[PDB]
């Protein structure tokens, strides 16, 4: 997701989403102290990279464990 | 805010100036060139970044650079 | 099993951030009238030769590997 | 008149010249090649007929004679499917015998040890099978022979001659003028009467006098060879008397108002041919000439040239409330002063439309022993569900090509579109909220499931023995089409599909059909398509509406449809354009098509599909999996996928070996999209100077400078080969699955 | 054996070329001969003269790093 | 003196009254309709216009659009909350597209671009290559 | 220096020409331009630019 | 022998190999009649099959215990059959696609269009420099030592950094 979807895409988005937050009522009592903005494009880059990481990692310690002491030979 | 540097090899074609989104460059005297004119950087302040000014320069290389700066609310762009 | 790919995996990490922080010094670091003519400075004069050739071997060794695997398949 | 023909004579040149000349349709292109750069913008915007010229008449003579080129592309694919079912086909021996002869209308030539591609399949045949139900539809227009295969192939070849013709006609000899094709109402009255009316009377025509009588003697036992040829149908009432007894009356009782005497053949009994496993031909005959005489009924409902009539324009300029302030005026100008607006109606039309003709013909088959053949029931489920998803998506594109370059802010004051835009950010936050509700709650379900069946507490989790989330709305309709025959629909003799329950169909001791209940299991499954479509409806949604301005943009609609981004500034610009939301609403429609096609695979063989012994002891193919075993993520991993794939990964020395290697060849594919969807261009381009050099140091470069793809197009490649990577994988898994189960 | 090993070779090389080419064009190249004057890191030059989406010596890593999960899995 | 517009969810947020706020003044000799940079449509009113937004980027849109597409000419306000105006576009009533007497020299390197220090050189200091 | 229709060879290091080769067009006699002399070239950059205005020094002679 | 492989015509699996491979055919070839194309076209393949065991036997190939033909590179001059001489053969051929390339964009590079005939490509000239490459190990040696095949370090742009 953070590696093939874009930013301008993301700041779009939000700008609606402060909106929303602004015009309801009950929920304006409260209010951010800073402003939601999307992520940038060195930053998306370094998040999609450390989940691809992650998720590659954990993924084949999961298998080379358990195929290994459940069949143990 | 961010920073726009124009260097000497301004030929003074007056491009970045129309190209400019949010009225930060503009034209002023200068007598080291054809067009006797040489872009400025004024009001660096309201810079977005969005670099269409280098799109549009014709030197080569750019005579007009955007260098990336510390971000304010005018330049990271938002209505809220 | 667990200990064979936990060293190779690491060494993978350890490679690249040898490669990262090499590409860092010549950014904010090197001084070329420092090593004028040096044997670091000359790697920088024949950068193209090294990069081109690096592309030879990986283009070869691509095509053929992968084409082998392919036609025993 | 208002409604005329108008027409240019000899308009264009007809000469080679232009074709030695690419890029000639361009101002900027026809300079010629400076970069490789030109040779991609050559073929991205040669169809692009709006960029060409200015001229609207000129753009709609562009379309028309275009639509002739892809009509005759398509009677060249239809003429070939009917030659290859004429020459190498086992169509005779699969007539006789359609319960143990498999189809196959491809033959491999031997040259590199392929032959094995040639299946052992029956009939003295040695063939590739096919799943495309051509033998199917063939016995239901009451073939029989190969002779008439070979007419209908000669006669594609014909008509696909007189379409190549006609469009070089209209485009070089007779232009036809812009008045022309301003005739909204004139083309509506043609195509609903003259197009699809007189094509249900005709059809049906055919079905009575040619298709009912043959299909009755395949049915009883009758040998092809003994059945006489179709024309003498048309000549013997008696003939056509023994088999439906009420020709003997003639055409008589239709003009003096006597139609029930025709119950022989316009039945309304429902259900399907017990002999078969398809829909009795008498319905489909009722079908289509109820039909017809509503299509042209339908096609007077426009003025043209004679006073009667409505007049598209002041229909709609009536329409309007006091919330919606103008209503509809301006829709006309729109709808026929831009062919984009127009697709954007009609590609989200016709892809619908292959959505709704996919759910209809694996639970009511129409065609005689293919509800059977499981092969052909997969296959033509998932394709309708394809085309039906581009299509749809293809309908929001075009929608957003009209907002930046045909849409003008005059001709449209106060008025719905208007308005839209107007609400334009609550529209979007809106939805975005029902996406994050969706999602959540959808998708946690098998979260929940995956975590309580792991941690050892199958007691609390959401299945047919816990915390039950029963379908009770869908249940109590199903109940209603159970009960319909003889009460709601008193003349129907049985019910329109046995999947809202009723008996169990069987034709050579397979499944044909049988109810489909549904309990929490399908009801998990519904929200997550509830949910993939409501996503991919925020993107494609959002990028119309946003496709001239936003907040973060003000001139969006100047930088045009497709454009990579305003720059690195104002945090990040990347994707705002609305091409680019259509490029990622392709990822989303592919995710919603995926999950739906993976729930009809396995439910079909895990509660339908099997086979049958004494005392209808059903056993089924995958034995009844489907409400414990999809309720979390492993189930699905494990059951779905791991387990139906052992066809195609043990394919090797058999003739589904293809199959085999298309597998592997779209998992390669797909992972070399994801070098172009990851990186972008100024890495690619620097690489490209290194190389350059090695060339130029041996005195040698093209002087067609070397140009990495440019930002758009990178991703546009990327994106291409996702979709064929991952729909082909798929495609592989889905054929060596259903030709081993059928 | 000796497949895997050619295979293994392959994902040496292109790992290599990646941080190679990112250290050798760190300082600068035909597309952006002032390189050095914007660091390491930053998110791209614009869609100016073509377009310039991962032009920085910390793409070259971000790029790099994919090369290395690969080559040691 | 504000356009015909029946409003629209696209205008100005909190950052209006809280930040500042931008103004814009055209003057047209008739009623024509235009597009909203926020908004679809609205009719511009004969004689002197007002329009508030919330960005400088907004404001100097709907100019080039007024410009060339209608051949109008206009002036950009910033307004603060406590109710101090600022006046910007253009800056002395000249369009920065064309040479005016008595412009300065603002951020200029009297050297061409490769001419620029390396990173190393400047090192342990609180500046820049391009600001030497 | 050259003239007009003389081919030269840029020595700018941040040009797209460098070490490549291009015909002068125009000479600027004014000596107040730093840069006065227009060379043209046969292939573009990568902004599908086709010249450039450089200083004496900068340009080298060939024949 | 080498790596202790033994020849093809002496592996006790390569012979089985072959065995089992003709008996799946002949198990396929039983149900058909014995002149139709079927049966016509499975025993076409057995002879096909047939062919191929005994042109591996005599080949002088090497097998290992898994059956199946090994290739030795090392350079043995017993082996060429295997990895020379089907290498210097595409060397050939690879070289003479190369350099006959080459041959065009230097002749149409001395042109006022020499980009139009790289997308549209003057045959006559082409097919002439097409066969010209047969020789090309003496052309591409006359160059080398002449100053034409590689330019001079002055000629070349190179990138801000060397
Ligand atoms: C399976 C997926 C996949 C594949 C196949 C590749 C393939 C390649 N990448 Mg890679 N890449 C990938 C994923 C993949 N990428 C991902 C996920 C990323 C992260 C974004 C990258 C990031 C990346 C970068 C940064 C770099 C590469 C590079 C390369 C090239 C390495 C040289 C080579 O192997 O030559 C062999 C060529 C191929 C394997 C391509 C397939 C060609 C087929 C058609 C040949 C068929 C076999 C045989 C020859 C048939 C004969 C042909 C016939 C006409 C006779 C090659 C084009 C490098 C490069 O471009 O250097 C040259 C490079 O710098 N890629
Ligand atoms: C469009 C649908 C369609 C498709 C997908 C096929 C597909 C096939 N047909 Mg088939 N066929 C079709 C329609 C179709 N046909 C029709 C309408 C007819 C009746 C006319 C036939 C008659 C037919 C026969 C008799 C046979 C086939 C056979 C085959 C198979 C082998 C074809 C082959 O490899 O030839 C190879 C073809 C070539 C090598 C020609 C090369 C074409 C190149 C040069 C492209 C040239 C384009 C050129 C550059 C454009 C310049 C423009 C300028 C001249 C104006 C293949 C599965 C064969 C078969 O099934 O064997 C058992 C076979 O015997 N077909
Ligand atoms: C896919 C694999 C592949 C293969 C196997 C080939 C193979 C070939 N290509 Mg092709 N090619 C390919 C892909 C391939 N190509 C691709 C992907 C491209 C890029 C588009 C090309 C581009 C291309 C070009 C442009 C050309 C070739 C040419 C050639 C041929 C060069 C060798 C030759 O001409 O015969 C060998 C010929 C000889 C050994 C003759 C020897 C010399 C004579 C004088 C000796 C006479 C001996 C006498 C007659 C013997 C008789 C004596 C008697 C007593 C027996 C060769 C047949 C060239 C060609 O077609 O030639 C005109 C050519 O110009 N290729
Ligand atoms: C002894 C080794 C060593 C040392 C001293 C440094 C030191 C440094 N590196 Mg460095 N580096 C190293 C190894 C090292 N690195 C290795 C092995 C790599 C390869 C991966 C890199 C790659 C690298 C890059 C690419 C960069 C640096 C940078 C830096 C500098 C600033 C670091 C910073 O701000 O971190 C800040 C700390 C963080 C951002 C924390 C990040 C935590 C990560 C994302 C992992 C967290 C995920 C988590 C574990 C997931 C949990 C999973 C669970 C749910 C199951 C600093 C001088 C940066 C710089 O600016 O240099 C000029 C820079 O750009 N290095
Ligand atoms: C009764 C009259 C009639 C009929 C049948 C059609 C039929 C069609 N029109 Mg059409 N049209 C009509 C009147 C009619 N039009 C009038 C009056 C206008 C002017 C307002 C137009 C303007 C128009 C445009 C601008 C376009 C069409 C297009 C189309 C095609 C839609 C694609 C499709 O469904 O393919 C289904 C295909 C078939 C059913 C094959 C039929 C092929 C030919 C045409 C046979 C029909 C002739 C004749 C009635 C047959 C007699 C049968 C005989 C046994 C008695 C279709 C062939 C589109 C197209 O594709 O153009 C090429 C298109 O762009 N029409
Ligand atoms: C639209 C296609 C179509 C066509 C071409 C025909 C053609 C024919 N029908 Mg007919 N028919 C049709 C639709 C069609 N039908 C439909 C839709 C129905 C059911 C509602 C029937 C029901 C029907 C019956 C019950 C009979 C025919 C008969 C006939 C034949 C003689 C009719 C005649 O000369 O009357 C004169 C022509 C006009 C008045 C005009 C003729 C072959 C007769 C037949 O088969 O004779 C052997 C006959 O008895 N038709
Ligand atoms: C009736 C259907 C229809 C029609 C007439 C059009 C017509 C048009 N579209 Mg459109 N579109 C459609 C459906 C349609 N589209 C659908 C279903 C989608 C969603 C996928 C889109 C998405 C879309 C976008 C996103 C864009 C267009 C654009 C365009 C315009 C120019 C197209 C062009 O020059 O392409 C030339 C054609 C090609 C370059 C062909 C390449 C096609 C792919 C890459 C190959 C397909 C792979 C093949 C099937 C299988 C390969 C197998 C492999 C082994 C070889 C033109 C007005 C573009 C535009 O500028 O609008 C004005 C544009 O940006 N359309
Ligand atoms: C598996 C991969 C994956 C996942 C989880 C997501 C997740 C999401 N994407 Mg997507 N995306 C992906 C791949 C993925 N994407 C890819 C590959 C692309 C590239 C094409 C994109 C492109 C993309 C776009 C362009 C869009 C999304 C959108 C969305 C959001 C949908 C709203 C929703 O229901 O969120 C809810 C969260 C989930 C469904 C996932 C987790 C569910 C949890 C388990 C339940 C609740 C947990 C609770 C809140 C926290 C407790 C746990 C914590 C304490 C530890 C969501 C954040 C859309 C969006 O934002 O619209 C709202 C949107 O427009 N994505
Ligand atoms: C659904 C509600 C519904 O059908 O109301 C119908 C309501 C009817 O509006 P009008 O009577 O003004 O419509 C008159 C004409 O536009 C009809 O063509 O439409 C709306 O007000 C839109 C409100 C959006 C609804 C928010 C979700
Ligand atoms: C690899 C890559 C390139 C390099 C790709 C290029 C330069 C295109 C090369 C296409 C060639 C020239 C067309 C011919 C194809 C091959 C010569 C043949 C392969 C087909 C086989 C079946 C034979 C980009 O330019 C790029 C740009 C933006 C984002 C990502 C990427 C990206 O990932
Ligand atoms: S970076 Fe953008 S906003 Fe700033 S001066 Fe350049 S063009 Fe104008
Ligand atoms: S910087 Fe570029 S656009 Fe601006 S005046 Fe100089 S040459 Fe013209
Ligand atoms: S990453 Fe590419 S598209 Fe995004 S701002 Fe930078 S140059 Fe433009």
């Amino acid at each position: 997701m953070f590696l093939i979807s874009w930013r301008g895409y993301w700041q779009e988005l939000i700008e609606t989403l402060v909106w929303a937050h602004e015009r309801t009522p009950l929920a304006n009592l409260i209010r951010w102290r800073d402003k939601p903005v999307a992520l940038s494009i060195v930053q998306a880059r370094l998040v999609g990279l450390v989940h691809f990481s992650v998720g590659y990692i954990l993924t084949y310690a999961a298998f080379l464990i358990a195929s290994t002491s459940g069949k143990f030979g | 805010s961010h920073s726009v540097k124009i260097y000497d090899t301004c030929i003074g074609c007056t491009q970045c100036v129309r190209a400019c989104p949010t009225d930060v460059l503009e034209m002023i005297p200068w007598g080291g060139c054809k067009a006797k004119q040489i872009a400025s950087a004024p009001r660096t302040e309201d810079c977005v970044g969005c670099k269409r000014c280098e799109s549009a320069c014709p030197t080569d290389f750019l005579s007009v650079r955007v260098y990336l700066w510390h971000e304010t609310t005018r330049s990271m762009g938002l209505a809220y | 099993a667990a200990l064979y790919t936990h060293h190779q995996y690491i060494a993978g990490f350890l490679m690249v951030g040898a490669f990262a922080h090499g590409a860092i010094f010549f950014v904010r670091d090197y001084d070329p009238e420092l090593n004028k003519n040096n044997v670091l400075a000359r790697m920088l004069e024949h950068k193209e030769a090294i990069i081109s050739h690096l592309s030879w071997a990986s283009l070869f060794l691509g095509f053929h590997t992968l084409g082998l695997y392919i036609h025993n398949d | 008149k208002n409604v005329q023909i108008f027409v240019e004579k000899d308009a264009v040149e007809t000469s080679f010249e232009k074709w030695s000349q690419p890029g000639h349709f361009s101002r900027t292109l026809a300079k010629g090649p400076k970069t490789t750069t030109w040779i991609w913008n050559l073929h991205a915007d040669a169809h692009d007929f709006d960029s060409q010229t200015n001229s609207l008449e000129e753009v709609s003579r562009k379309i028309f004679s275009a639509h002739f080129g892809q009509l005759a592309a398509i009677f060249l694919w239809i003429s070939g499917m009917h030659f290859h079912g004429a020459y190498f086909s086992n169509y005779s021996a699969w007539l006789s015998d359609p319960i143990k002869i498999k189809q196959s209308s491809q033959v491999v030539w031997p040259i590199v040890g392929q032959e094995i591609l040639n299946a052992d399949v029956g009939g003295n045949f040695q063939g590739v099978q096919t799943t495309s139900g051509w033998f199917q539809m063939w016995r239901a227009e009451g073939i029989t022979s190969e002779v008439e295969l070979y007419w209908i192939a000669i006669g594609g070849l014909i008509m696909s001659a007189l379409m190549l013709f006609a469009g070089w006609f209209h485009y070089h000899k007779a232009a036809p003028k812009l008045e022309w094709f301003q005739n909204a109402e004139s083309m509506m009255n043609h195509h609903l009467a003259g197009l699809l009316g007189l094509g249900c009377l005709s059809w049906s025509g055919h079905q009575i006098h040619i298709a009912l009588p043959i299909n009755k003697l395949l049915d009883a036992g009758v040998s092809p060879q003994e059945i006489p040829l179709p024309h003498e149908f048309l000549i013997n009432r008696d003939l056509m008397a023994q088999l439906y007894p009420s020709f003997e009356k003639g055409l008589t009782p239709f003009f003096s108002g006597q139609w029930g005497v025709y119950s022989d053949f316009l039945t309304f009994k429902g259900g399907l041919n017990p002999v078969t496993g398809g829909l009795w031909l008498s319905d489909i005959a009722h079908h289509h000439l109820a039909l017809s005489v509503l299509f042209i009924i339908a096609g007077h409902m426009y003025r043209t040239n004679w006073g009667i009539g409505h007049s598209m324009k002041e229909i709609l300029e009536a329409h309007k409330g006091p919330f919606t302030g103008e209503g509809h005026k301006g829709l006309y100008e729109i709808l026929t002063t831009s062919w984009h607006a127009q697709l954007a109606i009609n590609l989200a039309m016709i892809g619908s439309l292959s959505i709704i003709v996919a759910h209809h013909m694996y639970a009511m088959p129409p065609y005689p022993y293919i509800a059977t053949d499981y092969a052909t029931q997969l296959s033509l489920f998932t394709h309708h569900m394809w085309i039906g998803g581009f299509c749809v998506v293809g309908g929001a594109a075009h929608g957003a090509i009209f907002m930046v370059r045909d849409y003008t802010p005059a001709n449209n004051y106060n008025n719905l579109l208007d308005r839209d835009l107007r609400h334009r950010d609550e529209i979007i936050s809106n939805l975005n909220w029902v996406c994050i509700f969706l999602g959540c709650h959808a998708f946690g379900f098998y979260i929940h499931n995956d975590t309580m069946r792991a941690l050892g507490r199958p007691q609390d989790m959401f299945s047919d023995k816990a915390i039950q989330l029963q379908p009770i709305f869908a249940q109590w309709i199903q109940n209603i089409h159970l009960l319909a025959p003889g009460t709601t629909a008193p003349n129907a003799l049985a019910t329109t599909s046995y999947a809202f329950g009723g008996d169990i169909v069987e034709v050579g001791g397979k499944i044909a059909m049988m109810p489909i209940k549904l309990g929490t299991a399908d009801f998990m499954v519904h929200h997550i398509h509830a949910f993939t479509i409501h996503v991919t409806v925020l993107i494609l949604l959002k990028g119309v509406l946003y496709a001239r301005s936003s907040k973060l943009i003000p001139d969006k609609a100047n930088l045009g449809f497709r454009f990579p981004c305003d720059g690195p500034g104002r945090g990040g610009t990347c994707q705002s354009s609305s091409w680019d939301h259509v490029f990622l609403g392709l990822f989303w429609m592919y995710n919603a098509i995926s999950v739906v096609i993976f729930h009809f695979s396995w439910k079909m063989q895990s509660d339908v599909w099997g086979t049958v012994t004494a005392d209808g002891s059903i056993s089924h193919i995958t034995g009844g999996n489907f409400a414990q075993s999809s309720i979390t993520i492993n189930g699905w991993l494990r059951d779905f996928l791991w387990s139906q794939a052992s066809q195609v990964i043990q394919s090797y020395g058999s003739a589904s070996s293809a199959y085999g290697l298309i597998f592997l060849g779209a998992h390669f594919i797909w992972a070399f999209s994801l070098m172009f969807l990851f990186s972008g261009r100024g890495y690619w381009q620097e690489l490209i100077e290194s190389i350059v050099w090695a060339h130029n140091k041996l005195n040698f470069a093209p002087a067609i400078q070397p140009r990495a793809l440019s930002i758009t197009q990178g991703r546009a490649v990327g994106l291409a080969h996702y979709l064929l990577g991952g729909i082909g994988t798929t495609w592989a898994f889905f054929l060596a699955r259903s030709l081993s189960i059928t | 054996d000796f497949l895997v090993h050619h295979a293994i070779a392959l994902g040496l090389h292109v790992t290599a070329l990646i941080l190679v080419k990112g250290a050798l064009d760190a300082r600068g190249s035909k597309l952006m001969p002032d390189k050095k004057d914007f660091g390491y890191s930053f998110p791209c030059d614009g869609p100016g003269r073509g377009g310039t989406c991962d032009i920085s010596a910390w793409d070259a890593f971000y790029l790099a790093m994919f090369w290395m999960l690969n080559t040691i899995g | 003196p504000s356009p015909i517009f029946g409003g629209s969810t696209g205008g100005w947020l909190r950052k209006a009254q809280v930040e500042e706020k931008y103004v814009i003044t055209w003057d047209s000799p008739k009623e024509q309709i235009f597009e909203m940079p926020t908004g679809g449509a609205a009719i511009m009113r004969e004689g002197p216009n007002l329009l508030k937004l919330a960005r400088k980027e907004q404001c100097l849109a709907l100019g080039t659009r007024l410009r060339s597409k209608y051949k109008i000419k206009y002036q950009f306000y910033r307004v603060f909350p406590n109710g101090e105006v600022q006046y910007l576009h253009p800056k002395d009533g000249v369009y920065p597209e064309k040479v005016n007497a008595g412009r300065q020299g603002v951020g200029q390197n009297f050297r061409s671009i490769g001419k620029n220090v390396s990173p190393i050189e400047v090192k342990f200091t609180g500046k820049q290559p391009y600001d030497l | 220096g050259p003239k007009r229709g003389a081919k030269v060879k840029i020595l700018r290091k941040e040009s797209y020409w460098y070490k490549g080769t291009g015909s002068v067009v125009a000479v600027d006699q004014d000596p107040n331009t730093r840069y006065p002399v227009v060379v043209r070239f046969n292939k573009v950059n990568y902004a599908n630019v086709s010249t450039n205005n450089y200083a004496l020094d900068e340009i080298q002679e060939v024949e | 022998d080498i790596s202790g492989l033994t020849p093809c015509k002496e592996s006790k699996q390569f012979a089985k190999r072959e065995k089992q491979a003709l008996k799946k055919l002949q198990a396929s070839l039983k149900l058909y009649a014995d002149d139709s194309a079927p049966a016509l076209a499975i025993k076409a393949t057995m002879e096909k099959t047939k062919k191929r065991f005994d042109n591996y036997g005599k080949y002088g190939l090497l097998c290992g215990s898994d059956g199946l033909p090994h290739l030795i590179v090392s350079g043995d001059q017993r082996h060429w059959g295997e990895f020379i001489t089907p290498g210097i053969l595409f060397l050939y051929i690879a070289g003479w696609i190369g350099w006959v390339g080459r041959s065009y964009l230097i002749a149409i590079r001395d042109e006022k269009k020499p980009t139009q005939k790289e997308i549209i490509i003057d045959v006559p000239l082409a097919s002439r420099l097409l066969f010209r490459g047969f020789s090309w190990p003496v052309a591409a040696y006359r160059e080398l030592l002449n100053g034409e095949l590689v330019d001079a370090a002055a000629a070349a742009a190179a990138a801000a950094a060397a």
